[PDB]
RNA sequence: AGCUAGUUGGUGGGGUAAUGGCCCACCAAGGCGACGACGGGUAGCCGGUCUGAGAGGAUGGCCGGCCACAGGGGCACUGAGACACGGGCCCCACUCCUACGGGAGGCAGCAGUUAGGAAUCUUCCGCAAUGGGCGCAAGCCUGACGGAGCGACGCCGCUUGGAGGAAGAAGCCCUUCGGGGUGUAAACUCCUGAACCCGGGACGAAACCCCCGACGAGGGGACUGACGGUACCGGGGUAAUAGCGCCGGCCAACUCCGUGCCAGCAGCCGCGGUAAUACGGAGGGCGCGAGCGUUACCCGGAUUCACUGGGCGUAAAGGGCGUGUAGGCGGCCUGGGGCGUCCCAUGUGAAAGACCACGGCUCAACCGUGGGGGAGCGUGGGAUACGCUCAGGCUAGACGGUGGGAGAGGGUGGUGGAAUUCCCGGAGUAGCGGUGAAAUGCGCAGAUACCGGGAGGAACGCCGAUGGCGAAGGCAGCCACCUGGUCCACCCGUGACGCUGAGGCGCGAAAGCGUGGGGAGCAAACCGGAUUAGAUACCCGGGUAGUCCACGCCCUAAACGAUGCGCGCUAGGUCUCUGGGUCUCCUGGGGGCCGAAGCUAACGCGUUAAGCGCGCCGCCUGGGGAGUACGGCCGCAAGGCUGAAACUCAAAGGAAUUGACGGGGGCCCGCACAAGCGGUGGAGCAUGUGGUUUAAUUCGAAGCAACGCGAAGAACCUUACCAGGCCUUGACAUGCUAGGGAACCCGGGUGAAAGCCUGGGGUGCCCCGCGAGGGGAGCCCUAGCACAGGUGCUGCAUGGC
RNA sequence: GGCGACACACGUGCUACAAUGCCCACUACAAAGCGAUGCCACCCGGCAACGGGGAGCUAAUCGCAAAAAGGUGGGCCCAGUUCGGAUUGGGGUCUGCAACCCGACCCCAUGAAGCCGGAAUCGCUAGUAAUCGCGGAUCAGCCAUGCCGCGGUGAAUACG
RNA sequence: CCGAGGGUAGGGCCCGUGACUGGGGCGAAGUCGUAACAAGGUAGCUGUACCGGAAGGUGCGGCUGGAUCACCUCCUUU
RNA sequence: AGGCAAGGAGGUAAAAAUGU
RNA sequence: CGCGGGGUGGAGCAGCCUGGUAGCUCGUCGGGCUCAUAACCCGAAGGUCGUCGGUUCAAAUCCGGCCCCCGCAACCA
């Protein structure tokens, strides 16, 4: 089906966490565990706590996101 | 849960076939879609049996 | 790891069909046990079944045999036989009735309900066959059985057609636009003719019964079908279900679109972060086919628990060694026993299966018949090479005697100097010590350095080794004592007394702890100083335990040769130490090094083997989890032995090789530093950049190798950016549909220009006609098109440079 | 219009901070390159940039063009000044359609900071650095102190 | 008498839960340091002890699975 | 006297954290 | 109220006491160094020494008062 019921919401990076996972403080509520998108990894675009990043959130479990946008 | 995306909620009866998933921790088990609450993989058209998809009707 | 008290045996009795601790009375005090008892888990066992080359491993469904149990427990009774599945009694669990006093129950028989659960059948017919029971018999019963039903659950068989039929329809897909693919596949022609209908229709069933015959044999006769109106034959008769998995490697089969480390796949490696042979879909293929895949589980592959058949120096793996028990193994000769071992015969090893042969159901599954094998085991005979055992003997093993020898072997008692510190005495004064630098530290009460003595405690310089000793840990002044081991030489004595060693007992560095001493240095902890971002550290100044001794305990280690011990063989050389010799060379025993054969993954090993063997022990089966938990033992504690799993990862590793790297080494180099001259940074400005601001400050370049760079020339241009006006096949390219005007020039309006709107001169070319006029070439305008255009995004898509 | 914006920072260069100098005047030697609507001899106007007139070349044959530092003579005398030249005002010259943003040039006035530069750092081994001018290419003009090129004077020191 | 079973006290064992705690594995871009691999910048490693955020540090001994066995100056003999 | 080498001296080899 | 000591670049502290002559560390900013960050190094920025006075040719400094900050006592009532 390839499902795009995905939320593309902004969030200022709160927490530096392991493995390029970063709890990011969304303006869609709380700070979910949001991990780096592969593109970012490829391009070596560094996320530190405090970046207003777009975070991809599936309805199934919003717990985990994705840092879509480069800050 | 395999397939293309499930319809499973919470208080739903599911059936397990096992078989280690390599990537995931604590998970040595596949859910077998196509029985009980795990209804078949909709839009699935190639490899049906593994997924619980009924035959689509040709011309 | 100990278990046992009716427990092991005895005597007498009872009980039993019968032995017996089955039970009882009495006596004895045994019995079992590491060859693994008791305890716990697990589990009916087997013939077999599956796998497997086999040895094996698992499994014990159906079918057959044995057991055990019929809600759980306990008990008998009757009987030939039960401790009695649809018999009894009792307690309990549970359901049922109850007039609350009590009763009835038991599908683990068929079938079915219900629960659990991934999941498993019809509340079927029949007594026909076969068997069971009863009976003189007829017959009666028979959910044994015989069949049918339901389920591709398994095996096996058949159908979904066949024959033709294009240099290749469409449909779909790909394409380098030609073409290719699908695919003779289709359609279409021809034939057959499952299904399906009708006609017939069993073999299975001839007995038991009746009569002749004596109710014997024999002879005749009769009845007798659930399957099933089935199987099957005869005619008719229609082209009449295809699915499922995969498609990177393993592994058989490849392309495009969609997706962009997302969604997803995955059995492993892993694939996906924009050209995916790994994902989703399509075509194409390929595997199989009424199935095919997934999952579980077992074997295999795993020679990955290894008997066949792996090992252990470095990969996981040798125990710390010694002594030694059980156990295992054992020289040479002669003879007997004949237990092992072999062999023959024979008994067994039921049937079914598996294996071969043939037969039956149209084949086959399936079944039938016949045969063969079969490990094992019993019984009788045989054989003695080998093992065992008995006897005799041998000297090669092993042990001893005598003669010696080497040695830091161990313990006990002593002593001998250097040195250290500490004390006194002396002389002597301004610092000593310490460091990469320093500081803390001591010193004027006079240190340090120097001499004299004394007090101690500890250790043993040189020799000293690449050396010697021990079994290991280990061990050094020297002497004395006690005392082990060992080596040779003689081959003299013994006559296999040996090798190994689960356990056991003993030793076991260093640290540690207990009791008492001693205490110079050194010196954990600790207190200082520096060093440093920080300093619990490296470096310095102290400094407590401890080091030292006695007695006790601890028992670990890179307890290393990371190489268990024992013997036999299999080139040498070279150095060493230690013994004998007929002593510039031989021959033993140790210690090293190089290397034959051979081994090994290579390094390396190589008569001191990791070679070839044999013997026995120890241990190993991926890493982490972890030498941890848990128990158990030991210990005064610290801890030690003994030692998992759950989970987790597709690795942990060894040895080498290529490089790279090293505040590793040697050899080299360069304006690299030094040697020198002149700057840069400080100033202003010239410039380019980052940042910032902007409507935009176009874009890039990024350490050397971006920064007077592209730019070797930004006022407009350039120019790529912004604001405004405007243009649309368009500034430029090749064309089309085509419609008029079309070569050309000159203006005018509006306007910042560009553009837009617009006048008017202006048509010649080819040509046909007398002319009116007509079409086409060049060239141009308009509307739609194919397209142009892009300094627009990607130099991890690239070429060039 | 913007690329040139500017509270800042950096890089690369120039010009300096003086008297081994600076200014003025005369005087002397280069090489290499260019030049056609291009270079411009010479003449006059102008303080001048240049303007006008105009010969010459088609370039070893003319022109750019004076090379500069240097040599002689004069001044300046150790000062922020005759060092230094930025900024700022004013007048102009030239190119082009047009220099306001944003040109160069001339002339006059203005005369800021700077008295040899902190850590760090870079170049250079011989005609080399250091300094001194000239040519060019692009280009109407030039923000060129850049680059590329050519000569003049001409060193130091390398133990290691 | 024997006797299934029941009751009273004790233990063992397993299963369920278990407040409390040990607590382990993996994980790209968490934090503090930098222990180890090169003489890893004090060799390492090893047992043991005491101490420290933590790697660890140091003591005592052991080992080589340790590199480096240099370059001037002096003495002592060839 | 030099020639080489063996050994003993002593001087020197400072320090310097990390990871796109 | 009584007494002692001190007030200092932004913070901590030297110097005062012995008149002239103000330093370091931490912090600020910039640079360097580094491939890069810290660390590092450098600078640059930055104090009239609480303040009013006087002393003296000249005060962080000699001296007084106020302002603070620290502490000790504050007794007989
Ligand atoms: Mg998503
Ligand atoms: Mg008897
Ligand atoms: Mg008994
Ligand atoms: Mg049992
Ligand atoms: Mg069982
Ligand atoms: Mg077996
Ligand atoms: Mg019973
Ligand atoms: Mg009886
Ligand atoms: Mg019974
Ligand atoms: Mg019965
Ligand atoms: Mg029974
Ligand atoms: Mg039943
Ligand atoms: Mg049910
Ligand atoms: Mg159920
Ligand atoms: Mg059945
Ligand atoms: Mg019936
Ligand atoms: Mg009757
Ligand atoms: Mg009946
Ligand atoms: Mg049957
Ligand atoms: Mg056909
Ligand atoms: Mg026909
Ligand atoms: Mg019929
Ligand atoms: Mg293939
Ligand atoms: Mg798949
Ligand atoms: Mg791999
Ligand atoms: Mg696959
Ligand atoms: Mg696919
Ligand atoms: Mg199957
Ligand atoms: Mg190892
Ligand atoms: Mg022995
Ligand atoms: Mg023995
Ligand atoms: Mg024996
Ligand atoms: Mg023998
Ligand atoms: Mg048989
Ligand atoms: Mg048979
Ligand atoms: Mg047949
Ligand atoms: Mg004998
Ligand atoms: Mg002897
Ligand atoms: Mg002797
Ligand atoms: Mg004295
Ligand atoms: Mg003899
Ligand atoms: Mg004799
Ligand atoms: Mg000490
Ligand atoms: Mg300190
Ligand atoms: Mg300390
Ligand atoms: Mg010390
Ligand atoms: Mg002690
Ligand atoms: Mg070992
Ligand atoms: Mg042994
Ligand atoms: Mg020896
Ligand atoms: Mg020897
Ligand atoms: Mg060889
Ligand atoms: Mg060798
Ligand atoms: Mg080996
Ligand atoms: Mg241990
Ligand atoms: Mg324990
Ligand atoms: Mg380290």
């Amino acid at each position: 089906a390839k499902e795009k019921d995905t939320i593309r919401t902004e969030g200022v990076v709160t927490e530096a966490l392991p493995n390029a996972t970063f709890r990011v403080k969304l303006d869609s509520g709380p700070e979910i565990l949001a991990y780096i998108s592969g593109k970012m990894r490829m391009h070596y675009i560094r996320i530190l706590p405090g970046d207003r990043v777009v975070v991809e959130i599936t309805p199934y479990d919003p717990t985990r996101g994705r840092i879509v946008y480069r800050k | 849960i395999p397939g293309e995306g499930h319809n499973l909620q919470e208080h739903s009866v599911v059936l397990i076939r096992g078989g280690r998933v390599k990537d995931l921790p604590g998970v040595r088990y596949h859910i077998v879609r196509g029985v009980y609450d795990a209804a078949g993989v909709k839009d699935r058209k190639k490899s049906r049996s593994k997924y619980g998809t009924k035959k689509p009707k040709e011309a």
